[PDB]
RNA sequence: AUGUAUAAAAAUAGAGGUAGGCUACUCUCCUGUAUCGUAGAAGAUGGGCGAUGGUUGAUGAAACGGAAGUGUUUUAUUGACUUGUCCAUGAAAUUCCAUGAAUCCAUUGCAUACGACUUUA
RNA sequence: GCGAAACCACAGCCUGGGGAACGGGCCAGGCUCAUACCGAAGCAGAAUUCGGUAAGC
RNA sequence: GCAGAUCUUGGUGGAAGUAGC
RNA sequence: CUGCCGAAGUUUCCGGAUAGCAGAAACUCAGAUCAGUUUUAUGAGUAUGUAAAAUGAGAGUUUCUAGUGGGCCAUUUUUGGUAAGCAGAACUGGCGAUGCGGGAUGAACCGAACGUGAGGUUAAGGUGCCGGAAUGUACGCUCAUCAGACGAAAAGGUGUUAGUUCAU
RNA sequence: UGUUUAUAGCCCUUGUUGUAAUACGUCCACUGGGGACUGAGGACUGCGGCUUGCCAAGGAUGCUGACAUAAUGGU
């Protein structure tokens, strides 16, 4: 395998409230549940369920029961943030938050893009 | 969400109540539905499990085939003593392996209704076309064989594609308009 | 959702004596009549002490000190059966005491096809020491090389185009 | 048990693959195909050791682990070693003819107690059987797999039956002797 | 190529209905691409026609329109009720029809 | 009808792509909220510039596709369109939603509830 | 060619369940003595017996 | 003031071109 | 034809005269009484009856005048039973005069008792499809090769699941 | 393994900013939208709020159209 439900590993929340956030797993509660935190502000350590959540390929260096503060200094330490960003799975779905947002006159504007993009095709010619 | 005038779904790793449940849902809904691959079907539950419930049927016409198999259990789900229900079962085709008409179309998944999703792990199941091997169906040895023919002229076509693909993949990072308004997160 | 509430009861004042005997309770209640109930249920069960001779002093939620902390708890209970003699005891690993109480009584009612009114929670403990462990569960799940795959999630958007992954 | 995993020393064989569930032991005595994908087991490859794991499992998932474990080293002392299964014909009256065709692939059994007809027992693939010089009536099978080496040598048990006969009394028969490791 | 395509696409499933009584004057319409209920709240009060064709022409029109309204969600998977001037046909179980976008409120 | 738009296989408890010489690589997956396509009196009239390409229609075609191939391409020429970048006019007062064989026949027995049956004719 | 009468609520496939009959209307659906085989038994073999499997007869 | 009374009178059907003569 | 009232289906003596039930009329009253009411307390033996606080409703008559004057099921109580079942009484309501949602279906089961309609919200029961409604969430139990889903039945199981306790 | 902040930290207790934040419960005669179904009555009376008049206050009125010479209906 390359995932393992193990302290230290980094994880994508896919459900409630924090859907879309990224967390580092401090503790392991049971094989349904698990303690996880964040250096961002807005993100409160919590004990959330392995339904809620998908296991990213980054593993980070961490004691076992780190408080919230050494998790955040840790993080910042490791890189991790742009780390992940690195990754084509982030880009993708960054790329889907930034579509999401676009309006109508930048869906306009796109098309046309895409149209002048399109008519390129320099393939074998 | 989104639907389409005629559907073709691939039968292979897919319960037969869980399919057969949607399938007839999206009958009754005016969809043309078309099953294709239907002796790769799965039911939950030991070969000799199935053997004996099948056993049990033949002890009306009893058919043989896997589509007619699956065709049972999705008339068992409309009501096809109205027309209503009459109506829903002319929309559906179901075959084994995948016919020429369909061979070239896209074969969509109802997750809902795949194994992999819904079974838990080491549990045993009996394959439909399998099942049906050793109770009168007598074309399984020669559907495969198509189907291993099939797969080799498919497997061509998608090198051909991919290949044909490559060259506008390459050609996507040479304009520079790509780069130049990505911020569109295109 | 249960919640620990602390009952403190007492008989009223009469001629015979002048003060009387303070009784204090640890409960777990959806809601505060529910605990209210339970507790003169277990006077009457216990003390033989009349809920028309009785009244209720003091009701308190507790809340778990460190909900942030996994720990281990040590649960013993009292079964009414076809029987109606039992008593058991179980430990459970989570971070909040009624969660533990919540997830004895999912067991009990999965096993033993048990209801709420049966059980009579004696005592719940929380057991720091490794060793005091007596389940092997918890006891593999206090080692230091805890990892292990992900177990099966099994999770409108009919008619997927492609095979799902479903790995990690 | 969160993850129940068994060890075993990789050999000196030049391949241990098992990918895609499928065991392609490979090593100086030859290449050996084996099916694991029945059983839901992983298999982690670590340098020289094999690590067969079983996670949240059940008695006979635990169970089948050990199984796969023992199937995987008879596979390995095979591939390795070898098997061989010596058997010592008994006759009593009718002295018993044993041929061998095929390099040893096709034995045929005549004059068994006086019977007129003969008895033709085609071994499994990979096992060669030879008639030893040592021994008087003593038939010598060879083979990387011991499983179909076991099967074959008790189809010719089998095949060498005495039917409405007294056991006490007749006790001719082919059985076999002894069986252990070619190298 | 591209058409013009103002509307939703929608189904006609069945009337408002309990095991054995039905309703025909409230008809439940799967507006697809809307799946849940807080979903279906943009299409309340829409406008929803069932286009049709009759063999016989008037005003040199072969295409005849019943319009309704969207009314409210029905369950929890994004079906909507509507009630049109003219109570549907029974027969138009699974047919299409249009959502319009008006009336707008964005 | 309203884009009547989309062909890998395969595991899933691992696969595919990518690349080296099946052994060692790498990357991606974590679905399609994707990709293709889409601007014009549903899409006008010219001037262009720029592609001098693209979009296709028309026929003349060869190849491929058994299974239920009946459709995929390859084009050859020609016909136009081109909003790729731009301009100049035009489309509205509908001045708030409604939009030649066979049979009978004769023959025929080869047949037998009845025709049928059966050649000949 | 001449020509009735009895009878006539209406009907007309089954399978079950439907408690009171319910089928014709209602509800859910359709339209093992021998022997063959072996096993056990001293069953010396013959002679066979028994045990099951087995509806082929 | 009618739908019934194996109601009364009259007309008329299916059985039936049947049984049959 | 419509509308409004509307039983009883049985005490008691004995085919009956009563009564009860349901209406009509005349009376006197709301500062008067009444109740398939709950209490308080007196006593008497947790209950009991009586007397006097809460709650609700305006109450008490007198006269004469239609129909009923079978039961079934169910609940509880019951005495003996006795192959076991059951039988026997009594206690109490429902249906019998009553449609409606569910219960596959069904007269006794679960909800609910009815003018004609629009909208809303629920009960009982439900939400894979037939079928309106989550192929909802969170835990577990179950593999059957007859589950489950809606008496041979006690037990046995190289049958499991959780395991507990005791030995080392 | 045993070890005690190191060349990671964790737990407990006080201290700690503090009068923390949040969740939950409850309340606002606090407020901003979206949807649907109804419009009974027919001078004035009334109860209120603003400032004679005005008003969302003892029940719908305005502004428009198209079709009417079809739509709406009915059988």
């Amino acid at each position: 395998f390359k995932r393992y439900v193990e302290v230290g590993r980094v994880v994508l929340v896919t459900k409630g409230e924090y859907t879309g956030k990224l967390a580092v797993i401090v503790d392991i509660v049971d094989h349904k549940r698990a303690l996880i935190d964040s250096p961002c502000s807005e993100f409160p350590r919590q004990v959330i369920r392995y339904g809620s959540v998908v296991l990213t390929h980054i593993v980070m260096k961490l004691p076992r029961g780190a408080r919230s503060g050494i998790v955040a200094k840790k993080w910042k330490a490791q890189d991790v943030c742009n780390k992940w960003a690195s990754s084509a799975w982030a880009k993708k779905l960054e790329a889907k938050k930034v579509r999401s947002q676009l309006n109508d006159f930048d869906r306009f504007a796109v098309m046309r893009l895409k149209k002048q993009r399109r008519e390129q095709v320099n393939v074998a010619v | 969400s989104e639907f389409q005038k005629v559907v073709v779904i691939d039968a292979k790793g897919h319960l037969l109540g869980r399919l057969a449940s949607v399938v007839a849902k999206q009958l009754l809904g005016g969809q043309k539905v078309v099953v294709v691959r239907c002796e790769e079907l799965n039911i939950s539950g030991h070969f000799f499990r199935n053997k004996l419930k099948y056993l049990a049927y033949l002890r009306a016409f009893h058919f043989r085939a896997p589509s007619r198999i699956f065709q049972k259990a999705v008339r068992g789900m409309l009501p096809h003593k109205t027309a209503r229900g009459q109506a829903a079962l002319e929309h559906l085709q179901a075959v084994e392996g995948i016919p020429p008409p369909f061979d070239k179309q896209k074969r969509v998944v109802v997750p809902a209704a795949l194994r992999v999703l819904r079974l838990k792990p080491g549990r045993k199941y009996c394959t439909v076309g399998r099942l049906s091997s050793e109770v009168g169906w007598k074309y399984n040895d020669i559907v495969a064989k198509l189907e291993e023919r099939r797969k080799v002229k498919s497997a061509a076509f998608y090198q051909a594609k991919l290949a044909k693909q490559k060259k506008i993949a390459s050609a996507k990072e040479a304009s520079p308009v790509n780069q130049k308004l990505s911020q569109f997160g295109y | 959702a249960l919640k620990e509430y602390q009952v403190v009861g007492r008989k009223v004042p009469t001629e015979h004596e002048p003060v009387p005997k303070l009784f204090r309770m640890r409960l777990f209640a959806p809601n505060e009549s529910v605990a209210k109930s339970r507790y003169w249920y277990f006077l009457k069960m216990i003390n033989k002490v009349k809920k028309a001779t009785g009244e209720i002093v003091a009701i308190n939620e507790i809340s778990e000190p460190k909900p942030l902390k996994a720990k281990v708890f040590g649960i013993w209970i009292r079964y009414d059966s076809r029987s109606g003699t039992h008593n058991m005891y179980k430990e459970f690993r989570d971070t909040t005491r009624v969660g533990a109480v919540e997830a004895m009584y999912a067991d009990m009612a999965a096993r033993h096809r048990a209801r709420f009114r049966s059980i009579r929670i004696l005592k719940v403990v929380e057991v720091e020491k490794k060793e005091d462990v007596r389940r092997n569960y918890v006891k593999q799940l206090l080692n230091p090389h805890l990892k292990f795959p992900l177990p099966h999630r099994r999770t409108k958007k009919v008619f997927a185009p492609h095979r799902p992954s479903t790995f990690y | 048990d969160i993850y129940k995993d068994e060890t075993l020393t990789i050999p000196k064989g030049v391949t241990v693959d098992i990918k895609a569930r499928n065991v392609t032991v490979t090593g100086p005595r030859g290449t050996l195909k084996q099916n694991l994908r029945h059983v839901d087991i992983e298999m982690k490859k670590q340098g020289n050791t094999i690590k067969f794991i079983v996670w949240h499992g059940s008695r006979k998932h635990n169970a089948c682990i050990r199984s796969v474990y023992s199937i995987i080293n008879n596979m390995i002392i095979g591939v390795t070693q070898g098997f061989r299964y010596k058997m010592r014909l008994v006759y009593a009256h009718f002295p018993i003819n044993i041929n061998l065709t095929e390099n040893g692939t096709v034995v045929e059994i005549r004059n068994f107690l006086g019977e007129r007809i003969t008895r033709v027992i085609k071994c499994l693939p990979g096992v060669t059987v030879s008639i030893s010089s040592a021994v008087k009536d003593e038939i010598i099978l060879e083979g990387n797999s011991l499983e179909n080496v076991s099967q074959s040598a008790a189809n010719i048990k089998q095949i060498c039956n005495v039917r409405n006969k007294d056991i006490r009394k007749f006790l001719d028969g082919i059985y076999v002797s002894e069986r252990g490791n070619i190298e | 190529a591209q058409g013009h395509r103002l509307y939703v696409k929608a189904k006609h499933l069945s009337f408002q209905r309990s095991k054995h009584v039905i309703h025909p004057g409230t008809s439940i319409v799967k507006i697809e691409g809307c799946d849940s209920k807080e979903e279906a709240q943009f299409y309340l009060g829409k406008r929803v026609c069932y286009v049709y064709k009759s063999s016989k022409a008037v005003r040199g029109s072969k295409i005849r329109v019943i319009w309704g309204t969207i009314a409210r969600p029905h369950g929890n998977s994004g079906a909507v009720r509507a009630r049109f001037v003219h109570n549907l046909p029974a027969k138009t179980f699974g047919s299409s029809l249009r959502v319009m976008l008006y009336p707008s409120n964005i």
